[PDB]
DNA sequence: CTGACCTTTGACCTAGTTTG
DNA sequence: CAAACTAGGTCAAAGGTCAG
């Protein structure tokens, strides 16, 4: 005996939290199980009539919003050895003014790079066009995870693969000093009093690569996919490794936040020294940005 | 580029 | 308190020879008392609460598999329920439960109690509220401009900037629900005041939208108790700056939510956000570190066997720790070029303090 | 400083 | 795609079963 | 018999199919 409280139509009951006819229900339904996005051609404000109900999938699905149609109570469609990532190969390719001398670096290493991701396994694989994708989003992170790494031994610096230190009081200068000092405590103060292996290294830095969050992925899956792979194989490469070490899989992920905020930091100064113009900078990083 | 073509084989 | 042997979820008793849902009881008669036949199957369909309606040669299966039988409707009522109350199987409760795999599910119960205690607003009433399986009064919705007139909500003690601070009032009133959970934390009360204050200064950013991602889904927020609900198109739709605030704490929310994690986790996951050892200025850390470890030990367990079937969970969880940072750090990129552009912050001091030299 | 009167 | 028409689910209530 | 419980039954609300 009701009337749907989204267009008018005879209800025939509640559906989704509201009376509604069939037609909301069953377009209420759909969009949520294929989430599909519609947009408004005109200034969403389009009436919806028991007549002209379809003339705009966005107004529609809104104003069942409005008269709370609930999406959570729509339900799922009714129907349907740990080396798949071999250590081994990670560890393998694993083996393959002080601003300008850092970038001076940034870019040697950078087409480094590329020749250690091929290097990875089921990377190539992937869609040349992921592939790239891939490779545009974490190079900053994946760079810093590796001379952050190289730089156990020094003291108060970091090494650039090309041997040239660059201790604490030299980066401030640069007025550096700061995000400079994070990446020593951040990341080398915990690697080193971690003796942080190689091939742990190797993992978590694939890990890196493998992120399936970078927009334009022509399969997000496919990506996860692969990541979790690693989780495995890490997890495995752990439990025999390290047995003495319980959470060691678990202090060695926790490695990671502090490396994206950095990383994020880190193109801050990069994108202001390159428009201001400060310093030289090469074609690959310029690229890069 | 410098990438795409790096990554062309 | 007993799950059912077939789906899993709460059985609501002993039925035809077995424990089960109220769901798969129903389902196992309709089935017998008409012989019915659904189509094979050769791929062994797991069966579980989530997903059990996706194949029913697979859930009739599993029901016989199981123990479901007309041969024992064991009608009426029951003797020594002790017999069977011990513990229902304390064939883990003394002999699963050790060497300290005990103290690890009783930190775990032990924060989740003082959790269910400090937060009003668990997940669970939420996605009571949010699925309608709840029994009070639908959510006022705010859809419009006009939807807004219409919106008074109990805060505990412009339009843009009217909504925000509607926000940092909750954010403040959290920030204090937060700060005591963590005085519940083992050995927190302890380290050193500093690094305790410190602990939080950064905490609690990264525990909002855990907690804010509960109240949230695909289509929008829950506000007041839960008692209204804001579309996530209506923020989408507001003055320049303040259309993006709300965007990043959505997107978040969708990607953590396809973990289906319950209280029960949130609880536990939340105290491994607070002791971490790589907070920016932070005194004694070994026993920081040495909290963190226990939890995070507490927590693989926790997962490993309430979410059994899912794989690498716990690794995935751990994951979106760095997904948190990525946000604050860029949150606050925005409160910057914010306070720039514009003039009547009106901030709370609690939020300033918090806000002020962050990363 | 504000914590402290929470935690305190 | 839509929505009219039609089949399952399963939260909850009736009638009947065992204890104690 | 009161207390403590469970097959069955029921019906709103879900799900699905396939002309149009
Ligand atoms: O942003 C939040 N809440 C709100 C935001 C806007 C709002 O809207 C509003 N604001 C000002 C005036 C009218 N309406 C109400 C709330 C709420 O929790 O009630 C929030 C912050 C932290 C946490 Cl833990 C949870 C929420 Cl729901
Ligand atoms: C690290 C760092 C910076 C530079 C760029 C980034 C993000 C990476 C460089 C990597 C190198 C140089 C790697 C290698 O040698 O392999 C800036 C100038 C902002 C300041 C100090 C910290
Ligand atoms: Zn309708
Ligand atoms: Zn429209
Ligand atoms: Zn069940
Ligand atoms: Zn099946």
């Amino acid at each position: 005996k009701h009337i749907c409280a989204i267009c008018g139509d005879r209800s025939s009951g509640k559906h989704y939290g509201v009376y509604s006819c069939e037609g909301c229900k069953g377009f209420f339904k759909r969009t949520v199980r294929k989430d599909l996005t519609y947009t408004c051609r005109d200034n969403k404000d389009c009436l919806i009539d028991k007549r002209q109900r379809n003339r705009c999938q966005y107004c529609r699905y809104q104003k069942c919003l409005a008269m709370g149609m609930k999406r959570e109570a729509v339900q799922e469609e009714r129907q349907r050895a740990n080396e798949d990532m071999p250590v081994e190969r990670i560890l393998e390719a694993e083996l393959a003014d002080p601003v300008t001398n850092i970038c001076q670096a940034a870019d040697k290493q950078l087409f480094t790079l590329v020749e250690w991701a091929k290097r990875i396994p089921h990377f190539s694989e992937l869609p040349l066009d992921d592939q790239v994708i891939l490779l545009r989003a974490g190079w900053n992170e994946l760079l810093i995870a590796s001379f952050s790494h190289r730089s156990i031994a020094v003291k108060d610096g970091i090494l650039l693969a090309t041997g040239l230190h660059v201790h604490r009081n030299s980066a401030h200068s640069a007025g550096v000093g700061a995000i400079f000092d994070r990446v020593l405590t951040e990341l080398v103060s915990k690697m080193r009093d971690m003796q942080m292996d190689k091939t742990e290294l190797g993992c978590l830095r694939a890990i890196v690569l493998f992120n399936p969050d970078s927009k334009g992925l022509s399969n997000p899956a496919e990506v996860e996919a692969l990541r979790e792979k690693v989780y495995a194989s890490l997890e495995a490469y752990c439990k025999h490794k390290y047995p003495e070490q319980p959470g060691r899989f678990a202090k060695l992920l926790l490695r990671l936040p502090a490396l994206r905020s950095i990383g994020l930091k880190c193109l801050e100064h990069l994108f202001f020294f390159k428009l201001i113009g400060d310093t030289p900078i090469d074609t690959f990083l310029m690229e890069m940005l | 580029k410098i990438l795409h073509r790096l990554l062309q084989d | 308190a007993i799950e059912c042997r077939v789906c899993g979820d709460k059985a609501s008793g002993f039925h035809y020879g077995v424990h089960a849902c109220e769901g798969c009881k129903g389902f196992f008669r309709r089935t017998i008392r008409l012989k019915l036949i659904y189509d094979r199957c050769d791929l062994n369909c797991r069966i579980h609460k989530k997903s059990r309606n996706k194949c029913q040669y697979c859930r009739f299966q599993k029901c016989l598999a199981v123990g479901m039988s007309h041969n024992a409707i064991r009608f009426g009522r029951m003797p020594q329920a002790e017999k069977e109350k011990l513990l229902a199987e304390i064939s883990s409760d003394i002999d699963q439960l050790n060497p300290e795999s005990a103290d690890l599910r009783a930190l775990a119960k032990h924060l989740y109690d003082s959790y269910i205690k400090s937060f009003p607003l668990t997940k669970a009433k939420a996605r009571a509220i949010l699925t309608g399986k709840t029994t009070d009064k639908s959510p006022f919705v705010i859809y419009d401009m006009n939807s807004l007139m219409m919106g008074e909500d109990k805060i505990k003690f412009e339009v843009a900037i009217r909504i925000f601070q509607g926000c940092q009032f909750r954010s403040v009133e959290a920030v204090q629900e937060i700060t005591e959970y963590a005085k519940s934390i083992p050995g927190f009360v302890n380290l050193d005041l500093n690094d305790q204050v410190t602990l939080l200064k950064y905490g609690v950013h990264e525990i909002i939208y855990t907690m804010l991602a509960s109240l949230m889904n695909k289509d929008g927020v829950l506000i007041s108790e839960g008692q209204g609900f804001m579309t996530r198109e209506f923020l989408k739709s507001l003055r320049k700056p303040f259309g993006d605030f709300m965007e990043p704490k959505f997107e978040f929310a969708v990607k953590f939510n396809a973990l289906e994690l319950d209280d029960s986790d949130l609880a536990i996951f939340i105290a491994v956000i607070i002791l971490s050892g790589d907070r920016p200025g932070l005194l004694n850390v070994k026993p920081i570190e040495d909290i963190q470890d226990n939890l995070l030990q507490a927590l693989e367990l926790q997962l490993k066997l309430n979410h059994p079937e899912s794989s690498q969970l716990f690794a995935k969880l751990l994951q979106k720790m760095t997904d948190l940072r990525q946000i604050v750090t860029e949150h606050v990129q925005l409160l910057q070029v914010i306070k720039k552009t514009e003039t009547d912050m009106s901030l709370h001091p609690l939020l300033q303090e918090i806000y002020k030299d962050l990363y």
